[PDB]
């Protein structure tokens, strides 16, 4: 479960 | 936590009180319970032998595997004062309490004990029909209050005002009401053992001018007490804390005569499902319970729909999660409370789960998640969402006459943990509103 | 509910409680409860007689939700229509209601079931020579149907163009009507000698769709809801095998209409010297007696302008009477002009093929008037777990719009708005990164975007092929 | 050496774009643009800001009845 990593980008 | 909470209390105390502390036998044979089994081993060693034992006679018993237990068991023992240490003729002896050590004799031998653990009226009632029925009903009006559930009979003060002082509960007298915090939930979370020992532990620390000594007195003396049977009436600050104890439902009256109960036993020692419930991908709640404890506590962070005699289906909402969370229950808290009182069914089906992926591939042990891992990933973005925007008190330093001030003032804020924010480019840093007056001053000097 | 304390916490059940009622001793076992007020039934899957109950539920309740564990139906007017109809009165529902509860069937629940059990059987509406008989049974109902206000062994002739009104008014008025076909006493029609092969193999829920449909021997016209690729077009050809009638089959596309004939050709023993696709690229007909044509929406429920080629088709399609119509993705048929073939073909049976039964409107419950009710449903994980379909992990990616892109968003319309947040530099991370990755990992992937000119710039960014509704066939 | 007391409001893009539009209204919110993750904003408006962003962001989410 990814919630607490940092968000998907460039 | 159970004993450790209760020895952690019991150190705390000082060496002066806990000389007297031990002038019961009944408390004695209380406390003599709760140290670790190497402890108790070397109790019962020194109490029959009116002798002084070297520590390092002590040392040999315990084998090399073991060692590690021998500093514990001597610590937890130390701490207590139970145990003397006397330093002479170049030897560290070692010798148990004299008061600790007479009252252990008179428990185990039958001697003079000063009614410590009381008398026997020889009229007894029936357990079962009454004992069972007044503390169950005594400590379900003081759990529903806590919960926030509408009840009619509503508990006296004296619970009342320790509930308040207590972090239990928060209250205000804007708001007019009283809510759970995130201790409150723990406290609910907690088998009935601690959650008893949690309000005991709470009121020794309120009382103020009664001894300390007299009200553990009567608590581990409670314990020596059996069910379902009659102990005639003491100390005079005894008479009206059992009357307090009676608002928790620990001891029942008639109106001479106190009979202890159920919760009266379960302080000493240890002792389908009724609140286990299932949780689907739907975000649906169907608990396995017919009992309004189980009830109330589930509506802090659930949408109850409808109930039968057997169950209560509910939803999980964004609404309810959000109503629980801004009485400061944690996410954590709540899935704690999911998976420990999970269906048999979902236990199942996740060993299943872990078997096939297992059976696959059995490099990778994978967690035995019972629940499904979408609602605790909601669960949590939802918090998440409460966290969204940060503020604080403070105030913004700018218009610095130099850098090598800037950064003086701005790395003294933060050494002391009070820098929230800075930029080298425009000079300019903002600290919390705590360590305003503290980086002020340092400025002036 | 009499001398019954309520509880402290009665209170957050808003007259949802129901706790007046005690348990039976037997609870154990049984795996229902049932709602006095709404009518929900939770279904216990993980007990004895969960098998049992989950086909009877079914049939008498339309599913809300059936998770893992606890499944939730629900009892209204239309499931019990659909059940009423094979072969299905009160007292056996009632009996097994009783049966399967943990607690007893509450007055309210026996009520609603009594009132819309007693309709079925006393209204038949037959065809002949493209004429539309209402014909009954028994004398007395002419005293009913020639006296009703919106109408106009004693049969009597209906306007073609009238059935949707009083299919319709025998819902309002006591008697709806059943259509059913006794196919084996049925002569006049010429028969098309069609049978399964021998290499076929009729998978079970197939098998109980059918059963459903032929199980008195004379075929229902119904629905039949199975999950996506659960072999729907199967069922259908069984289902025109097994009648031996003219057939002519409806279908929302023109690659599905091509879809369709292959798999007609492939699974059974269709000559194809009898199949005519009627799309806008061939629009010859089989000329042989009896055969099949299968057809689309658009090029049978047009009105105003039909072409020459177009007109003589859609005349043979009038002018015979068929045997059995199969409307794939039945789901579409109640809009404001597709019902429109239900009333204009001439048939005595009437299947409806779609994995999903819901439309925005209501215009759903349209279809029991149309072409009957649902005869029977399928689970999607239970043919899941069977190996019958796929497994698939559904996932919902987040991708956060750009700072830049996002200021524009707040400002812009609605009808803009749309294109602003569909074309996000990140989404087109997102989808590169996928694509690359289940690439290499041996995977045919696709990608779906309603909006045209995302999909075009996707794929000329990307050199991949897309297709959209501009595309010859 | 000048103090300047207020709220250090911390988020992310998205949020520091709703604050602006917000500010933009009512122009006092805002007192003054620290970094592309900090804002100073008037002691007043926090609990007005907080609590009209939550009603903002409402509109995106779907909640059933
Ligand atoms: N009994 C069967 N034997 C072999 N293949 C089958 C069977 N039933 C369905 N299929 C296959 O399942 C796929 C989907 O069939 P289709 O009729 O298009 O499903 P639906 O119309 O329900 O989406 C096709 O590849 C078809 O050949
Ligand atoms: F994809 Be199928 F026609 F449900």
């Amino acid at each position: 479960s990814t919630i607490g990593k940092t968000a998907l980008g460039r | 936590s159970l004993k450790h909470s209760v020895t952690q209390y019991l150190e705390e105390i000082p060496q002066q009180v806990q000389n007297r502390l031990y002038t019961s036998p009944a408390t004695c044979l209380a406390i003599y319970r709760i140290l670790p089994p190497l402890a108790k081993f070397f109790i019962m060693a020194m109490v029959f032998n009116e002798n002084e034992v070297p520590l390092l006679d002590l040392d040999k018993w315990v084998n090399s595997n073991g060692k590690l237990q021998f500093q514990n068991a001597i610590k937890s023992m130390k701490s207590l004062h139970l145990l003397i240490p006397n330093k002479s003729s170049g030897t560290l002896m070692i010798n148990l309490n004299p008061t600790f050590k007479i009252s252990l004799r008179n428990a185990l031998t039958g001697g003079e004990v000063q009614n410590s653990f009381g008398v026997v009226v020889e009229e007894n009632v029936v357990s079962l029909d009454l004992l069972d029925e007044y503390s169950a009903n005594k400590w379900e009006t003081i759990l529903h209050f806590m919960v926030g559930t509408p009840l009619a009979k509503i508990p006296s003060e004296k619970v009342l005002n320790l509930l308040k002082h207590s972090k239990l509960m928060e209250e205000v007298n804007s708001t007019g009401e009283f809510k759970i915090t995130n201790e409150g939930f723990q406290f609910l979370l907690q088998e009935i053992n601690s959650q008893l020992w949690t309000l005991l532990l709470q009121y020794l620390k309120m009382i103020e001018t009664m001894d300390l000594v007299d009200v553990l007195h009567f608590i581990f003396m409670l314990g020596a007490l059996e069910v379902g049977k009659a102990y005639k009436i003491l100390s005079e600050t005894q008479r009206i804390m059992l009357q307090d104890m009676r608002d928790y439902g620990l001891v029942f009256q008639k109106h001479s005569i106190f009979y202890p109960t159920k919760l009266a036993l379960m302080l000493t020692s240890d002792t389908i499902p009724d609140g286990s419930l299932i949780v689907e991908t739907n975000f649906k709640i169907y608990s396995y319970s017919n009992s309004p404890l189980q009830i109330a506590v589930l509506s802090l962070f659930v949408h109850l729909k409808a109930r039968f005699v057997n169950m209560v289906l509910g939803q999980i909402t964004r609404e309810s999660i959000r109503r629980a969370l801004t009485n400061g229950i944690t996410a954590d808290q709540i899935i704690a409370y999911l998976e420990t009182h999970a269906h048999p069914q979902m236990r199942r089906l996740a060993e299943e789960k872990l078997e096939k992926k297992l059976e696959l591939d059995p490099n990778c042990k994978e967690p035995l998640q019972v629940l499904p891992p979408t609602v605790v990933d909601q669960i949590r973005l939802w918090q998440l969402e409460l966290d969204r925007v940060i503020t604080y008190e403070g105030s913004l330093y700018s218009d610095f006459e130099t850098s090598q001030e800037y950064n003086l003032l701005s790395k003294y804020a933060q050494d002391i943990g009070v820098l929230l924010w800075k930029d080298d480019k425009k000079k300019k840093f903002f600290i919390s509103k705590e360590g305003n007056s503290q980086v002020l001053d340092f400025a002036k000097r | 509910p009499a001398d019954f304390v309520p509880d402290s916490v009665s209170g957050m059940f808003r007259s949802h409680d129901f706790s007046y009622l005690r348990l039976r001793p037997d609870h154990a076992s049984r795996p229902l409860w049932i709602s006095p007020s709404d009518g929900r039934i939770i279904l216990e899957s993980f007990s004895p007689l969960a098998e049992q109950a989950q086909d009877f539920l079914v049939t008498i309740a339309e599913p809300i939700s059936r998770p893992s564990h606890i499944h939730e139906y629900k009892i209204t007017a239309y499931s019990l229509y659909a059940a009423v109809s094979v072969g299905l009165e009160t007292d056996d529902i009632i009996s097994v209601l009783d049966r399967l509860s943990k607690v007893p069937v509450a007055e309210s629940i026996i009520n609603f079931i009594k009132g819309a059990t007693i309709s079925y059987g006393k209204v038949k509406l037959v065809i002949k020579h493209n004429r539309y008989f209402v014909e009954t049974t028994q004398a007395d109902i002419l005293q009913m149907l020639l006296n009703d206000s919106v109408i106009g062994v004693h049969s009597f002739e209906i306007a073609n163009e009238s059935v949707e009104v009083v299919k319709k008014r025998c819902q309002e008025i006591d008697y709806p009507v059943l259509e059913e076909y006794d196919f084996r006493n049925d002569h006049r029609n010429p028969d098309l000698d069609i049978d399964l092969k021998p290499s076929t193999q009729i998978r079970p829920y197939q098998e109980k769709s059918l059963s459903k449909m032929f199980g008195n021997g004379r075929a229902r016209s119904g629905i039949i809801v199975l999950p996506c690729g659960a072999g729907k077009t199967l069922v259908g050809i069984t289902a025109a095998c097994t009648i031996k009638k003219s057939v002519i089959v409806l279908c929302t596309s023109s690659v599905s209409v091509m879809q369709w004939r292959q798999q007609f050709l492939q699974w059974c023993t269709l000559q194809p010297e009898n199949c005519a696709v009627f799309t806008s690229d061939n629009k010859e007909m089989f000329q042989t007696e009896s055969g099949l044509v299968v057809s689309t929406y658009s090029m049978v429920a047009n009105t105003r302008n039909r072409s020459h080629d177009s007109q003589k088709v859609m005349d043979f399609l009038t002018g015979r009477e068929w045997g059995f119509i199969i409307l794939d993705e039945v789901h579409v048929v109640p809009a404001a002009m597709f019902r429109r073939v239900v009333s204009t073909i001439a048939a005595h049976a009437k299947l409806g093929l779609t994995a999903t039964l819901v439309r925005e409107d209501d215009k759903i419950g349209d279809l029991n008037f149309l072409i009957g009710p649902k005869l029977y449903e399928a689970n999607w994980m239970e043919l899941s777990q069977k190996g019958h379909i796929a497994n698939v992990q559904c996932a919902e990616v987040w991708c956060p719009m750009t700072a830049e892109f996002y200021q524009e968003y707040l400002r812009e319309t609605a009808r803009k708005r749309m294109l602003l947040y569909i074309m996000n530099p990140t989404k087109f991370q997102a989808c590169q990164f996928l694509i690359q990755y289940h690439e290499r990992r041996g995977d045919k992937i696709i990608v779906f975007s309603d909006n045209v000119y995302a999909l075009q710039e996707y794929a000329l960014k990307m050199g991949k092929p897309f297709i959209y509704g501009s595309t010859p066939q | 050496a000048r103090a300047r007391k207020g709220a250090l409001v911390q988020c992310d893009p998205s949020i520091k774009a709703l604050i602006l539009q917000i500010d933009a209204k009512m122009s006092d919110i805002v007192l003054e643009e620290l970094d592309d993750t900090h804002l100073l904003v008037n002691p007043s408006k926090v609990e007005f800001v907080k609590h009209e962003l939550n009603r903002l962001l409402s509109k995106n989410i779907y909640n059933p009845m």
